[PDB]
């Protein structure tokens, strides 16, 4: 189902894209897994811990 | 010959939309396309001047974490929406004040802002807030400043009257840059390349102008190496 | 308290060669506390050599 | 919202009580960032009742862990709502889904 | 070293069959670096080095 | 600090002698025998020990000469 | 101002040798160190004009894998030794032929190459090969062209033996970006470039030439 959804969205079925280094402009030698993750900001802040 | 290279020229400009464009540089020697593309992408994404909202003043509002009658959005949401305003200020002015008064139910958008003729709103359909009552009214005084980079409200060096609301300003008009190096058919040579730069912006800055500013910055930084001496 | 610039220069010259001891709990062995030369960084978190 | 979810977020958002849920159906008479006024439907009226449901929303209230508790309207004036519909989203809620 | 340092040193020192620049003769490590930066030879190309 | 501990022989004795030299240069009016190069007294003392100018016997001899005068 | 930018104020050039140098430039704006270093590296490694050995004729040797009697080194090792030959050619000359003839037992070096006076050898102590037998002689005809960058033999594919062409005088370039500060702005960049050339050019001159090429490429837009 994930591969079918990727095919529908005109994206690689492996989920890996070709990324280029911003500093040099050179493509990375191997495909890199790129996607979207749900990330959280925990209540452990360096403001309250210094 | 070998010593002498061929200098690229701006041969094509394409405006797919107000916020999207393509610029073509041709001809380029072997390997210079990637060098120029990466340098121009890094300069364009970092050091392009622009104009952004810095201060807002709303009648009857003392702080951002508040509410106004007849408005669906809080003042924080209104300021966040104002952060996405695309404003072009005529050259020679680094500071301008615009004014927005609106009464009656409906979406208060960027096209209702009254300017002095030296300010152009690139996105008149940008929704700023919503008025949910016929008696509701909004009156705001917005400050637009020219700058470069990202200047948060805290970073501004410190009287400021109660009611003036600081807004974090992202002055850079450039959002996305891509570059492709393709084959170019010039005379009988095959080694010559062509650089196509795809720019997605807010519409404030012209593509050709941005290219020239990036080239000027790169040349000015290179001048140190062109005249290498111990200083 | 007013945080002038020359205060920052004085702080730079104070810690120029003043070692500082870094510790992490639990201290199972003597390598759990070590002396390092400080480098001032703008931020709130200590940067540790890998 | 979480793009990849499990389908449980709505239950948590509704049952936590951080959101404003419609006690009775009807049409939203008035919306403002601090007050939602609903005109109750004719079929769901107690005899001899005013017919107005008023929801006053919590705005920027300190929590037990010094975090903002804020309710944001998700309705528009004139749109129909029913029983159990989310009228305002509380902290970490997006259109009735846990965020 | 551990983790990313070990992974990088492992990847740089691996051996691949029929890579770009295989069988080339190099004057030294400097010429190997020059060949790698010019995309003449890959990191895993089997060469002869003085 | 490898050179200093090689010249002195023991890390603890090196620390003690360097501390004495650093206190002499800081609290007292003694001047460094090597270019300071904008260095703290401890580092200057360590460099002096590394160059071989300063040892426990040299410090004791200098203290005896000062006591005589 | 929006158009004003920070320019280097401390530029230090330290010369390890006549061919090795280290240039430190500070301060630079955020991210400019990588841009300048990468652009300079690509130009110096793959776009610098120069002169290098391209082809060789060896009497009695037909293929690169053929064997010659009396030479300690193999043919490929001789080709590699020929590659590391710092050669200067007078301006206006693109292709030049030189010759090397030597008989005896001992090291055949770069100082035994006879040229026309339009070719200068920077390293006459460079050893080309070794002759083992007193009855063994070597006769080679070397071609020196003018080109750009690093062109290997494979990319350029009768008895003609191809030599990898190191046209660019730059033998090694590395760049590092460290943190530099002015006032309370601690996000500035300091660029350190370690450079080593074959001897034809000084590293600082090579950096100047690369910067000149890069700036001239942008003249149509400044």
């Amino acid at each position: 189902s994930i591969k079918a959804m990727l095919e529908l969205a005109d994206l690689p079925a492996s989920g890996q894209l070709t990324l280029f280094d911003g500093r040099t402009g050179d493509a990375f030698e191997r495909p890199v897994t790129v996607g979207y993750m749900y990330m959280l900001k925990l209540n452990h802040l360096v403001d309250d811990k210094m | 010959s070998v010593t002498e290279f061929l200098k690229p020229r701006l041969v094509d400009i394409e405006q797919i939309s107000t916020t999207h464009a393509k610029v073509t540089l041709e001809p380029l020697e072997r390997g210079f396309g990637h060098t120029l593309g990466n340098a121009l992408r890094r300069i364009l994404l970092s050091s392009m001047p622009g104009c952004a909202v810095t201060e807002v003043e709303i009648e009857g509002v003392l702080h951002e974490y508040s509410t106004k009658e007849g408005v669906q959005e809080d003042i924080l949401e209104i300021l966040l929406n104002l952060k996405g305003l695309a404003v072009r200020v005529a050259e020679g002015k680094d500071e301008v004040f615009i004014t927005l008064n609106k009464s009656g139910s409906g979406p208060v958008v960027a096209g209702d802002i009254t300017h002095d003729g030296d300010v152009e709103i690139v996105n008149p359909e940008h929704v700023i807030c919503h008025l949910t009552s016929d008696n509701a009214a909004i009156a705001m005084r917005i400050k637009v400043e020219r700058g470069r980079g990202y200047v948060p409200a805290s970073a501004r060096i410190h009287e400021r009257p109660i009611g003036r609301l600081l807004v974090d300003a992202t002055f850079s008009p450039v959002d996305k840059i891509a570059y492709s190096v393709e084959a170019a058919r010039v005379e009988q040579r095959t080694d010559l390349d062509k650089l196509v730069i795809d720019m997605e912006t807010n519409g404030t800055l012209e593509p050709e102008e941005a290219i020239r500013r990036a080239a000027t910055i790169l040349a000015e930084q290179l001048d140190a190496f062109v005249d290498l001496r111990d200083v | 308290e007013r945080e002038e610039a020359v205060v920052w220069d004085i702080l730079d010259e104070v810690i120029r060669e003043h070692p500082v001891l870094l510790n992490r709990a639990p201290t199972l062995h003597r390598l759990g506390i070590q002396a390092f030369e400080p480098v001032l960084i703008e931020g709130k978190a200590i940067q540790l050599h890998p | 919202k979480p793009l990849v979810g499990t389908g449980i977020e709505r239950n948590v958002a509704v049952d936590s009580g951080v959101t404003a849920v419609a006690k009775r159906g009807g049409v939203i008479q008035s919306v403002d960032a601090s007050r939602i006024v609903v005109k109750v439907n004719e079929e769901e009226l107690i005899p001899g009742e005013a017919g107005i449901d008023i929801y006053n929303l919590t705005k920027y209230t300190r929590s037990n862990q010094n975090t903002c508790i804020n309710q944001r309207p998700c309705v528009m004036p004139g749109e129909p709502v029913a029983r159990g519909d989310v009228l305002a989203d509380g902290p970490s809620t997006d259109l009735g889904e846990l965020a | 070293p551990s983790q990313d340092v070990v992974l990088g040193l492992y990847y740089m020192t691996r051996e691949k069959i029929n890579a770009k620049g295989e069988g080339m003769y190099l004057t030294g490590p400097a010429e190997a670096e020059k060949a790698y930066r010019t995309k003449t030879a890959e990191l895993h190309a089997r060469v002869k080095v003085r | 600090v490898q050179d200093a501990v090689e010249k002195i022989g023991n890390r603890f004795d090196l620390v003690l002698v360097a501390a004495r030299r650093a206190r002499q240069m800081q609290s007292g009016g003694k001047d460094a025998l090597v270019p300071e190069e904008n260095d703290k007294p401890t580092v200057i003392a360590l460099r002096e020990i590394e160059e071989g100018l300063i040892t426990k016997d040299v410090l004791d001899a200098r203290e005896r000469q000062e006591q005589q005068e």
